[PDB]
RNA sequence: UGCGAAAGCAGUUGAAGACAAGUGCUUGUCGUUCGUUAUAAAUGGCCUCG
């Protein structure tokens, strides 16, 4: 998963409205119909200026745009392409509020103006459905009135929820079947929710709850496949239809830290289970499922951006994993400037791979039974081992050996509950940083023969003990996790036979053949000869490892002359090898008349 | 919230004393002859012989008397002795219960209590009315007592008063009438026949008048005997010798008839009701009818196991009862109790517990006397040592695993055992076997083993698992060469595909790969597929050597293939290793060594940490749930979270798990849900004052991440396994064969006299 | 029953010269006329044909030769001269190739069986030969 | 009691083509030109060879009737659907029409034209039409009751035109393929004469033949691509073949386990089979003394016997076929209660599993070693006594005499791969068991130094086996 | 027998009692014990129901 830079769309314009840019995207609409994951085309009904249609590829551009006058607000703006009579068309149906004094219902049908036609609507137009099978137009108002108009503004039909204030209205579509789910604010944080079905009345409600402990005031919603997503003090709620319970809450940490008030918030969904947040000039790629922060984004060059909606992937029909968002980014300066964006996000294959250590979401062995049979202080050590003077080897061993109980040099079954990473590594640095030049603590011995030797520090080992021998043959034999980068440059420099032998069982041991010739085929050509040499001057591994170096130099750059030598050298073996052969299999593997001597 | 109850049975059970031969049975068919009754080692089966089902089951837990009591059984009676559906059990210490079948077992029965001075209740018999009791008392021979006993109504108890004495009785026969006991004694050694409700019939003579000329010249198997039979009258007594010869015996003169069939030690022989034919079984898993007659045979051949005890049980001989062995299993001794018919030789009923192998033998079991001393038998001189090996081994050695693999099939939870060479479908909730078959090729039924043939090691079936599906089984067995061959050291590694359609019982073959990996290359550990990917049609095979091997079924092809390889030649081995996968199946974890690793399925390598480095070898790898992964490895077990990428707990368990267990048997123990939680088993050894061979087991129920326990229970016994069924319980396999869960008028007198007429 | 054997090294899923007719043999996969341009033995023919052999046709000869190796381990020596050469001549052009496993998985199989029968014979003729030196003396 | 175990001892496509084994080589005078078959039973194909065309009865494989009205050669003997007419042509140009079986009476003479006439097929749809194709180029469309003039005269090829064909589905469509290398098709109810659109071969296209409603295979040249019409573009092309391909033709829904096959000439003497299924690869094939100029198939419901045909310029005809007490039976059908427990006896065992079975294991290794027994069958009885622990026991009692006849297959079996590592079995016994009696034994000594010889050379073999294998590590 | 991989790396196979045979002595055995991790061979081969 990814999130890619904005690009510009438009310049928002310098209307009164729109300064204030915590509701910015209030005074934004973005149409439901047009924006999806298939199409190239965005409408966006700006308040103040104008309802317009963008393409978006190749490049951003203005395909249309309807004026609106400066003193009127879009409170719902929507855009569908049918067929109507049969010609092919483009209808808009927007909602235009004046002061609160008149609310105006809009609709106009464009060839792909054929009509134009506006009414007085009862309450404020929260959200506009276009069903272009049916030649309708259905608007739900703020006072509860969902009304089914055709494409005319003719009223056909009128449905009361019975409930004032509605708040939220979304559209779903399952099973071929059209829904709406509404909610309603009621008094003590109490909150009515219906969900109701698009079929003598065209609206049949379905179920009606009411939930409690629900707040608006400070919680951003939004709604995917069956789920309604509730952001609130940090804390993202989810609720499944259809009827709105509860199922998980989860708790997102970098939010509880924002102040209240000054942060800016933006909340939408961009595929199963993954949403879209931003916190200012942030954005955040999630995943709620896993708990996951799929991707992370700042934009350093604008002050905040809020999104305002999605193109929302249906990752388990759809092989696609790319799709679009739409939001406004407010410029840094005195005279801050607001332009329409549009990030392209790679979500993902929404499995656990995307997910693995991206947690958002921020030790001591413990006695398996509480309380006649066979048994077949970290930081106290830490202090105590700082406070000893530099280069004072007896009093670090003694300390760490007594303290610890360890009986013997090397890492033991028994040494486990000293196995704690955290302690280990503190000693590590305090070995360091004590014992400098060619003397270091057994201490370090121990340690050495750990499983859970850091890996931090496996880097340079084999050349902080290449001045003891004997501390270098123990990092070759069991120091666990050593580069193999630095074991194969100290196979081709150090001329020692045995520390040779006991590198390379090593690198045959701990690393494939394929991961030993790639890094074996960067090291320099005049090094392989020299091991090469010391061949030709327990060994079929270094003979295996010869094969591979025969393998990485390749056919070109082997030079004939020396190649001389190896053939009459492995020749040489070859025969010596037959012969120990037929040697060790052997080792596993009357007459008529007769003249004989008695003896009397 | 969770709760433990036994759910089957176990072992049939049997009167395993040494001496006593050819009264081994404890069963009784009815008076009737229309049901079997069948002791078991904890609970009673009355099986009806015409629909051969489980018509009545009689549980000691039910009941609070044999609850307390059971110990073993050591007879049934037909009816009530006090005193027409009731029965009377004889045990060991002497607890004499009336107890009723075909019907409701009533919370109080008859207890009464035979009194018994220091003496072991061996065997009971009765012809009319008169009961005799034989009982044993302590040169490693026991000596035995003939009492007589009789209820008395005024005082309603078992009075006990003294007829005979025997010692140092060696080998023991009681005759089919019941009425005559043959014995063998060291005062080499003398047989002695006795009558024992009358006076009759008192003989006795030494062996060796009886033994040829020759039989003392050879090796002491021929002068060895194994089986002794009587005749109801008591004129011919057969013996049977470990070379195999049978030697039938006239009272009235001691003249001898040698009867030479019998390859291998002959282990049992008995007379029928006239005498003219005597049915012989041995190791050669054949019977033989002998007609005294012409000195004829017919033969039944290709038993399931060794005979042990063989007896003609009708009024007109009409049923034969048998006695099987199975003695390839070496870990344990698997009897299976079979009625044929005299008619047409056909299985009237055929009745054994579940089969399971352990790894290494348990308790007492000894393998059955044989001619040589050999990997599933014992020589005549192996016997004690053996015995004393066994108990040296239980008591001061360290490995005790005594760990079975068994199988869950998810379309029908019955269970798998990979028996040795074969698999045993066995139904836990009806507590009866399905099916018994062979999986592989090799040296099974095709005829007897006998001699060195037995030192003959069948295929081993290491690894048998389901895909999620269960329409498919993945089988995994090793062939081992013959001894004394230049080829007798390569094993070969075979590993087999099944299918099997939902409505029949006989999984059919579908594909074999030979020598997978390689050659000479174990397979290590089989994990199958999950739902997600190739829609549970697919495995992955892992070796020693860090290789993974990822096989599907492509429907073009119509079987399994060889999808994706990764073939890392790492040049050090070790049988630790575990495999993991993801729900969605998209990563998987394998941990080979002191080392675990995540690999992107698609890729098939490295993902792009994924190394983690544990402390010793890891044995079990699972993920309790998507988030979670739970990884043990020799000394303990952690909790980590992929997501954070650290550990949440860590429990040592190196106090409890040293070297007790071999690697790759904390896989089978250790078990998860994949909705609630995980379960933790541990058994240990118990004493007061040297080790001793009871075992007792604890079970902790684990919450996802080992947060809390949810419950702590205690078993007993040593618990050899425990799966996840696929329901919320768990099923738990028991050294005594015992799967227990783990889990959350004028017109009425009419018709009643109408009734009885 | 019908179950089909496999083995688990089988990566398939995972003047003078005849060189015209073994273009033409390969091409046309006709095994006739492949048969009668294998049956030369005569070892400098053997690297003329393949040395004027274009490059495109040397590889699919190798799984030719495999197939055929494989029915009839008989010809195993006698075909394996042909495909020493054709990685002799051609093992440059082999090496610009994106995979060759999976193509020469069946020489990868033929040859490896081969190998296996190389430690068990030693120990056959070193016993074999123990006696053999046994008599000969005698 | 269980019965005992029995002893246990190329793709399904291919093997369907091997059942064609029976192979009858009949002998014409000339070139077989053009090959058919009567689309009902009997199904009695019909070949034009020479100045006659004859009819072979499918059961009996023989002439039954011979047309030797045709003063010149003939060009076609492509039969009507229902097979009630046949119509052939003639250099002449003179189509004639003939019932099938009535060889006496023609039917119906039509002169298409002064050039000669190679192709003449009747419409698979409508009787009554007859389509001709002439050197004239023009390939005109007759009809039985107008012999005096065509309905239609499709023009515009520019070379000769020798493949005509109709498109099952479509009788739209009328398909031509000239020696221009261009395939073009017409519309017969539009006025015709242009054709809808030309198709590029590049090569002389020598038959075209309609697979299924949309899909055209068109063999010319080298190799033969299939066209999708609706797409007007080739969909496949192969061209493994090394003569130019000739004929071909396509059988469906015939009872093999493939649903349809694709046979096509070759001109080398090779007709191959391919699936359309399978994108037209590759299944079976054939080899013929010389170039094959016609291939047909007996049609899908043959009803008996099925048939290939393969014909060369030489005459020589191929024909490979697949073949195809008075209460003793009252069975209780009346009866309340039917029982059945008759088990079958079980297949006849060898001579070798019956002394297995008998525990005669010397006797077993004497029947594995006699004269014409099947090489992997003596493996699986030497196996089976290595498996049952038997090897020592069964070459106990024996001597020289019998002991040569192991010996001479370990010297054949040593260099076989599978039998490699179990004569090694074997041979160490002996050697173990028949030290001293190889000692005072002239002859097996030589069959001890011929052992080393071949052992040796398996050795060299091997060694060099494991130095290849060197080089494939190299080269990845 | 321990460990380990399958290859292998280390370590064991003792003492007493009783019987038989041969000549107190010798040898062999043990349905006898204590302790350590610790060739075979009585002529004797698998049913019938197509």
């Amino acid at each position: 998963p990814s999130l890619s830079q904005p690009f510009r769309l438009a310049t928002l314009p310098k209307i009164a409205s729109l300064s204030n840019f915590s509701l910015q995207a209030d005074y934004v609409q973005v149409a439901d119909g047009t924006f999806n994951e298939s199409t190239n085309n965005i409408t966006l009904g700006i308040s103040g200026s104008s309802i317009s249609q963008y393409i978006i590829n190749p490049t951003p551009k203005l395909t249309f745009d309807y004026p609106i006058p400066s003193t009127n607000i879009i409170t719902a703006c929507n855009a569908e392409k049918g067929q109507a009579n049969k010609r092919n068309v483009e209808i808009w149906a927007f909602g235009l509020m004046v002061n609160k004094g008149n609310y105006t219902l809009n609709v106009i049908t464009k060839a792909l103006f054929l009509s134009q036609y506006k009414i007085k609507a009862k309450a404020k137009v929260m959200s506009i459905k276009i069903d272009t099978k049916n030649s309708l137009v259905i608007a739900i108002l703020q006072n509860g009135l969902i009304e089914i108009f055709d494409f005319k503004l003719t009223l056909l039909h009128s449905f009361d929820i019975s409930y004032d204030n509605l708040k939220y209205a979304k559209w779903f579509t399952e099973n071929g079947t059209e829904y709406v789910f509404v909610l309603c604010p009621l008094q003590d944080d109490k909150v009515c929710y219906k969900l109701l079905e698009l079929t003598s009345s065209p609206i049949k409600e379905l179920s009606s709850t009411i939930i409690e402990g629900f707040s608006f005031e400070n919680s951003k919603l939004c709604y995917q496949f069956g789920k309604l997503y509730k952001l609130n003090q940090g804390k993202i709620y989810i609720y499944s239809l259809p009827h709105c319970q509860l199922q998980q809450v989860i708790e997102f940490p970098m939010v509880d830290k924002l102040s209240p008030g000054d942060d800016l918030i933006s909340f939408q969904p961009v595929s199963v289970n993954r949403v879209l947040l931003t916190v200012n000039n942030v954005i955040y790629l999630l995943d709620l499922l896993h708990c996951s922060t799929l991707s992370q984004r700042e934009l350093t060059h604008v002050k905040t951006f809020q999104l305002l909606k999605s193109a929302v992937i249906n990752s388990e029909k759809s092989h696609n994993s790319k799709t679009i968002a739409i939001g406004i980014s407010t410029k840094n300066g005195p005279n801050p400037t607001s332009s329409l964006e549009i990030i392209n996000i790679d979500v993902g294959t929404n499995t656990l791979k995307d997910s693995l250590g991206k947690s958002f979401q921020v030790v001591i062995l413990k006695p398996l039974f509480d309380d006649r049979v066979k048994c077949n202080h970290c930081n106290e050590v830490i202090e105590k081992l700082s406070a000893l003077q530099d280069n004072d080897i007896t009093s670090f061993d003694d300390i760490f050996f007594k303290e610890l109980k360890i009986k013997e040099e090397h890492y033991t079954e028994k040494d486990r509950y000293i196995s704690d990473p955290g302690f280990l590594n503190k000693v590590l640095d305090l070995i360091f940083g004590k014992f400098s030049g060619n003397d270091y603590p057994k201490t370090l011995t121990f340690l050495l023969t750990h499983p859970l030797f850091p890996l931090s520090r496996t880097r340079n080992l084999l050349s902080l003990l290449r001045d003891q021998p004997r501390l270098f043959k123990q990092a070759i034999v069991t120091c666990p996790n050593l580069p193999l980068n630095e074991l194969l440059e100290e196979l081709f420099s150090i001329r020692n036979r045995e520390l040779l032998l006991d590198i390379s069982f090593r690198i045959l041991q701990d690393f494939t053949r394929d991961s030993i010739k790639q890094e074996m085929k960067k090291l320099s050509k005049l090094d392989v000869q020299n091991f090469i040499e010391f061949i030709t001057s327990q060994s079929t591994q270094l003979f295996q490892l010869l094969s591979l170096v025969l393998d990485s130099i390749g056919l070109f750059s082997l030079e004939g002359a020396l190649l001389e030598n190896l053939t009459l050298y492995i020749d040489k073996q070859v025969e010596i090898a037959e012969r120990n052969t037929e040697l060790w299999n052997l080792i596993d593997t009357l007459p008529t008349y007769t003249m004989e001597y008695l003896d009397i | 919230q969770y709760k433990l109850s036994v759910v089957s049975g176990g072992k049939p059970a049997l009167n395993n004393l040494s001496s006593v031969t050819g009264n081994k049975n404890i069963a009784r068919l009815s008076q009737d002859q229309r049901n079997y009754i069948i002791p078991f080692n904890n609970q009673i089966k009355v099986y009806s012989v015409e629909t051969r089902q489980c018509v009545k089951t009689l549980k000691f837990a039910n009941n609070s008397l044999l609850s307390g009591i059971f110990e073993s059984i050591v007879k049934i009676l037909l009816g009530d002795i006090t005193v027409a559906h009731l029965i009377t059990v004889f045990t060991n210490n002497g607890h004499v219960i009336v107890l009723n079948y075909k019907g409701k077992l009533v919370e109080s029965p008859k207890h009464f209590k035979i009194s018994l001075a220091d003496e072991k209740l061996a065997n009971v018999f009765h012809s009319e009315g008169n009961y005799r009791i034989l009982t044993t008392f302590k040169n490693s021979l026991q000596s035995y007592r003939l009492y007589a006993l009789t209820f008395d109504d005024a005082k309603k108890q078992f009075e006990v008063a003294h007829q005979a004495e025997w010692h140092n009785v060696i080998l023991s026969n009681i005759s089919s009438n019941g009425k005559l006991l043959a014995h063998m004694c060291k005062d080499h050694k003398s047989i002695s026949v006795v009558s024992l409700f009358d006076d009759s019939v008192n003989l006795s003579f030494p062996l060796g008048s009886i033994l040829s000329s020759q039989t003392q010249s050879l090796s002491y198997n021929t002068r060895y005997v194994s089986s002794m039979a009587i005749d109801n009258m008591g004129q011919q007594l057969a013996v049977g010798f470990a070379s195999g010869v049978i030697s039938i015996v006239s009272l009235a003169d001691l003249q001898i008839r040698l009867l030479k069939w019998h390859i291998d030690s002959v282990l049992s022989l008995s007379f029928s009701h006239d005498g003219s034919y005597l049915l012989s079984g041995g190791w050669e898993k054949v019977m033989s009818l002998w007609q005294l007659e012409t000195n004829s045979q017919q033969f039944l051949p290709r038993l399931n196991g060794i005979i042990i005890d063989c007896q003609v049980l009708g009024p007109q001989g009409n049923y034969y009862s048998l006695i099987l062995q199975m003695t390839e299993n070496n870990s344990n001794s698997d009897y299976q109790f079979l009625l044929l018919n005299a008619s047409d030789l056909t299985s009237k009923l055929s009745i054994n517990g579940p089969l399971p192998v352990f790894n290494s033998t348990i308790k007492h079991i000894q393998q059955p006397i044989s001619a040589m001393n050999t990997k599933n038998s014992n020589s005549i001189t192996s016997l004690n040592h053996s015995k004393k090996k066994q108990s040296r081994k239980l008591i001061k050695s360290r490995r005790q695993d005594f760990t079975t693999n068994v199988e869950i099939n998810p379309i029908n939870k019955n269970l798998y055992f990979p028996h040795i060479s074969a698999v045993q479908i066995f139904d836990f909730y009806k507590n009866e076997q399905v099916n018994y078959q062979y999986l592989t090729s090799g040296v099974n039924n095709s005829m007897g083993k006998v001699r060195f043939e037995l030192n003959l090691q069948d295929p081993i079936i290491t690894d048998l698992k389901f895909t999620k599906d269960g329409q498919w089984m993945i089988t995994y067995e090793i062939e081992y060469p013959p001894n004394d061959l230049l080829s007798s050291k390569d094993l070969t590694h075979i590993l087999k595909f099944w299918t099997k359609n939902d409505n029949e019982t006989n999984w059919n073959l579908k594909t074999k790969v030979i020598n997978p990996h390689g050659i000479s290359v174990p397979i290590t550990k089989i994990l199958p597929s999950p739902r997600s990917v190739n829609n549970s049609q697919g495995c992955l095979t892992a070796d020693n050597n860090g290789g993974l091997k990822f096989w599907s079924f492509d429907s073009h092809e119509s079987n399994w293939c060889l999808k994706k390889i990764s073939l890392p030649n790492f040049n050090h081995f070790s049988n630790s290793v575990s495999l993991a996968w993801s729900q969605d199946g998209s990563l998987i974890f394998h941990g080979f060594d002191d080392k675990l690793q995540i690999l992107d399925f698609d890729t098939f390598k490295k993902f792009e940490v994924s190394e983690f480095t544990l402390d010793s070898e890891i044995q079990t790898v699972k993920l309790i749930n998507d988030t979670n992964l739970i990884v043990a490895t020799r000394t303990t077990l952690n909790a980590i979270n992929l997501l954070r990428g650290q550990v949440i707990n860590s429990f040592d368990l190196y106090p409890f798990v040293n070297g007790v267990y071999k690697n790759g048997h904390m896989d089978r123990l250790i078990t998860c849900d994949e909705r609630t939680g995980n379960i933790a088993l541990v058994i240990n050894q118990q004493l007061t004052d040297v080790p001793t061979i009871n075992y007792k087991s604890r079970i902790i129920i684990f919450d996802s991440d080992l947060s809390t326990k949810l419950g702590n229970f205690t078993h007993h016994e040593y618990i050899s396994w425990i799966g996840w069924n696929y329901d919320t319980d768990f099923i738990f396999l028991d050294i005594e064969s015992t799967l227990g869960v783990v889990g959350t008028s004028n017109s009425d007198i009419f018709a009643e006299q109408l009734h009885k007429l | 029953g019908n179950a089909r054997v496999t083995s688990g090294d089988n990566f398939k899923h995972v003047t003078g010269t005849v060189t015209v007719i073994l273009s033409q043999a390969l091409q046309s996969n006709d095994h006739s006329l492949l048969e009668t341009v294998l049956n030369n033995r005569d070892e400098r023919v053997i690297r003329d044909t393949i040395f004027r052999l274009k490059p495109a046709l040397a590889v699919i000869l190798l799984e030719r030769l495999a197939e055929r190796i494989a029915r009839q381990t008989h010809r195993q020596g006698p075909l394996n001269v042909w495909v020493k050469w054709c990685l002799i001549i051609h093992g440059g052009y082999l090496v610009s190739i994106p995979n060759l496993m999976s193509t020469l998985s069946s020489l990868h199989s033929t040859l490896k069986r081969r190998s296996d029968l190389l430690p068990r014979l030693l120990a056959l003729d070193a016993r074999l030969d123990c006696t053999i030196n046994k008599f000969k003396t005698l | 009691s269980t019965a005992r175990p029995r002893i246990i001892t190329t793709t399904p496509e291919q093997r369907y083509w091997r059942q064609y084994t029976s192979a009858q080589l009949v002998k014409e005078h000339n070139s077989v030109t053009h090959i058919s078959f009567n689309p009902q039973h009997p199904h009695d194909f019909a070949v034009t060879s020479s100045t006659r065309v004859q009819i072979f009865s499918s059961r009996t494989r023989q002439v039954i009737k011979t047309f030797s009205r045709f003063k010149d050669v003939v060009y076609s003997a492509s039969f009507r659907s229902d097979g009630k007419l046949l119509c052939a042509g003639d250099a002449t140009g003179l189509v004639s029409v003939y019932d099938s079986y009535n060889p006496r009476t023609i039917l119906l003479s039509i002169n298409a034209s002064t050039h000669p006439t190679h192709v003449t097929k009747f419409h698979t749809q409508d009787n009554k039409i007859l389509a001709t194709a002439s050197d004239d180029r023009v390939t005109r469309l007759w009809d039985i009751s107008n012999a005096y003039e065509p309905q239609l005269e499709l023009t515009g090829a520019t070379d000769y035109v020798r493949t005509l064909s109709f498109i099952p589905a479509a009788p739209h469509l009328v398909a031509t393929g000239s020696y221009d290398g261009l395939i073009r098709l017409y519309d017969t109810r539009s006025s015709g004469s242009t054709p809808i659109y030309s198709l590029n071969h590049d090569q002389p296209v020598e038959n075209v033949i309609a697979v299924s409603p949309t899909q055209i295979v068109s063999c010319g040249g080298n190799n033969f691509k299939v066209w999708d019409l609706t797409s007007n573009k080739k969909l496949y092309e192969r061209g493994n073949f090394n003569k130019a391909v000739t004929c071909l033709d396509y059988v469906e829904n015939f009872d093999s386990p493939m649903q349809s096959a694709l046979i096509a000439s070759s001109l080398d003497g090779h007709v191959k089979v391919f699936d359309p299924l399978d994108n037209f690869q590759v299944k079976f094939g054939w080899k013929f003394s010389g170039p094959v100029l016609s291939c047909a198939v007996s049609p899908s419901t043959a009803q008996g016997n099925r048939h290939l045909v393969a014909g060369l310029s030489s005459g020589l005809l191929a024909i490979r076929t697949k073949k195809k007490m008075r209460g003793s039976e009252y069975q209780g059908d009346q009866e309340h209660i039917i029982h059945n427990d008759k088990v079958r006896s079980q297949r006849r065992m060898r001579a070798f599993e019956r002394n297995i079975n008998q525990f005669k294991w010397s006797e077993a290794l004497d029947n594995a070693f006699v004269p014409g027994m099947a090489k992997e069958l003596t493996l699986t009885v030497l196996q089976e006594l290595r498996k049952r622990g038997k090897v020592r026991v069964a070459l106990y009692g024996r001597d020289e005499s019998t002991l040569e006849p192991l010996l001479n297959w370990c010297l054949k079996g040593i260099e076989d791969v599978r039998s490699a590592s179990i004569v090694a079995d074997w041979v160490a016994v002996v050697l173990e068991l028949y030290g001293n009696t190889l000692e005072s034994s002239p002859v097996l000594q030589e069959l001890m130094i011929d052992l080393k010889t071949k052992v040796r050379h398996e050795i060299h073999k091997s060694k060099e086996a494991q130095r290849i294998e060197g080089m494939l590590q190299l080269l990845t």
